[PDB]
């Protein structure tokens, strides 16, 4: 359970400009995801996160260090901003987008730790705003006028799609990702195989998990998760 | 790790299966609608369509159900106590449908007087603007939220009403909202003594 008091104080000295140098930069370019940092003494390195996981794959010792600290950092940034302390979500979500954090989860070659500590920070910081509230499934006052005379599946959906407002979601590709990632690992032989891949097997369910009890999801789309959820389970 | 993701995803079973009562009541109460309309510009058909459902698209599992009971049986049957407690309820719950379908169907209010619609369009632009601020209660605990949410509060008290029948009406319909849930919010909210307006708002709450 959060804490208010150490959480703010370390929110306040942790982003605090003067010490922005610990902390790694994570820039979107024309894209591709850069990572910037600065060694222990005054120098700056400028790479990107495939070829610094393609040659810790091969056995680096530099590019190893560098991303344990970034998912470290990571996990500190996502425990931090738990319990909606939004005076760090504000500056998180500046300098981390969702598109950003999307495409660092979504793409296969980063590690698997790497994905989940990523699946982490996004439910931790854009999904649990308050653009939102928890949605009661079942709701006992109904108007005479609302009741339809034929309903089906999806005219009951229809009803909950128009009480939505926002147009364009800003997670359904979250929910994608989700339901392709879900689909792969219940198509695989053995659900729960890899000691890694459990990590970001979890997140991933904690997201959706938390996306569904915030009435993001569609009946049909719900049944269909269900059945897949059954699968994996067993 | 394995395990708390199964727990988790109980959990979201869970949810889903009361999604499924809340379209049961629609199609009940469409169909009643139906028949009403119909005959007014009986029974047994009504008795028909409401026994179909109830036992097929929405079947949890493509293979009856048998899966459904298949999974819960096999987690019951692991070591984790908060696994085997989920599972075990919801062993219980999928073979008390019916029960519990016309158990949550007998509370339900249909809202047809003109009146009753702008109670519920008023109570409901109220209680979200509440919420909204409750929510955001750090921000302007220790102003013009101040009055607005005594506005508010002062709108909800004369809007209680008069009457045994339209007192007991009222009330229902407030349940049904779930305001003493923001209500019981807004007394937790932090406090710091010796703020007037404070005081005033939960006297109001109270």
């Amino acid at each position: 359970i959060a804490i208010p008091v150490t959480q703010e104080l370390i929110c306040k000295c942790v982003l605090d400009p003067k010490n922005s140098d610990i902390l790694i930069r994570t820039e979107l370019r024309p894209e591709e995801v850069w990572l910037t940092w600065t060694d222990k003494n005054n120098e700056h390195h400028e790479k990107s996160v495939r070829q610094l996981a393609q040659e810790a794959r091969a056995g680096n010792a530099h590019d190893e260090n560098v991303l344990s600290y970034y998912r470290y950092q990571l996990k500190l940034f996502a425990r931090m901003c738990l319990d909606r302390q939004y005076l760090a979500i504000d500056e998180i979500s500046q300098q981390l987008g969702v598109d950003l954090i999307f495409l660092c989860m979504a793409d296969e070659m980063l590690p698997f730790d790497l994905r989940a500590s990523f699946c982490h920070l996004m439910l931790h910081v854009h999904v649990d705003r308050d653009p939102q509230e928890l949605v009661t499934p079942v709701k006992f006052a109904r108007l005479w006028t609302e009741i339809p005379t034929a309903i089906t599946i999806k005219d009951y959906d229809s009803n909950l799609n128009a009480s939505r407002d926002d147009k364009k979601n800003k997670f359904a590709n979250t929910m994608e990702f989700v339901e392709d990632y879900l689909n792969n690992v219940v198509s695989e032989a053995v659900p729960f195989a890899n000691e890694e891949k459990n990590k970001l097997t979890f997140e991933v369910v904690s997201l959706a998990h938390n996306l569904i009890y915030f009435g993001f999801y569609s009946f049909s789309e719900l049944l269909r998760l269900t059945r897949t959820l059954l699968g994996i389970i067993d | 790790v394995v395990m708390e993701t199964k727990l988790k995803i109980l959990e979201i079973l869970q949810f889903i299966l009361n999604v499924r009562l809340d379209y049961r009541i629609s199609y009940l109460l469409s169909v009643f609608k139906k028949e009403f309309v119909e005959v007014f510009p009986n029974l047994d058909r009504i008795g028909e369509q409401a026994e179909a459902m109830f036992g097929s698209m929405l079947e949890v599992d493509d293979e009856g159900g048998r899966m459904f009971l298949r999974v819960l049986i096999h987690l019951t049957m692991h070591d984790y106590a908060p696994l085997v407690s989920g599972a075990l309820q919801l062993l219980f719950k999928h073979f008390s449908q019916r029960q519990e379908a016309m158990h949550t169907f007998k509370q339900v209010q249909l809202l047809i007087s003109a009146q009753d619609v702008e109670n519920y369009k008023v109570i409901k632009s109220e209680l979200d603007r509440l919420r909204t601020m409750v929510e955001k209660s750090e921000l302007w605990v220790d102003s013009e939220n101040y009055q607005i949410v005594k506005g508010i509060l002062e709108r909800l008290n004369k809007m209680c009403g008069v009457g045994e029948q339209m007192r007991k009406k009222q009330q229902r319909l407030l349940k049904n909202m779930d305001a003493h849930k923001v209500m019981l919010d807004l007394l937790q909210i932090p406090y710091d003594k010796g703020d007037a307006k404070m005081m005033e708002i939960l006297r109001y709450t109270h």
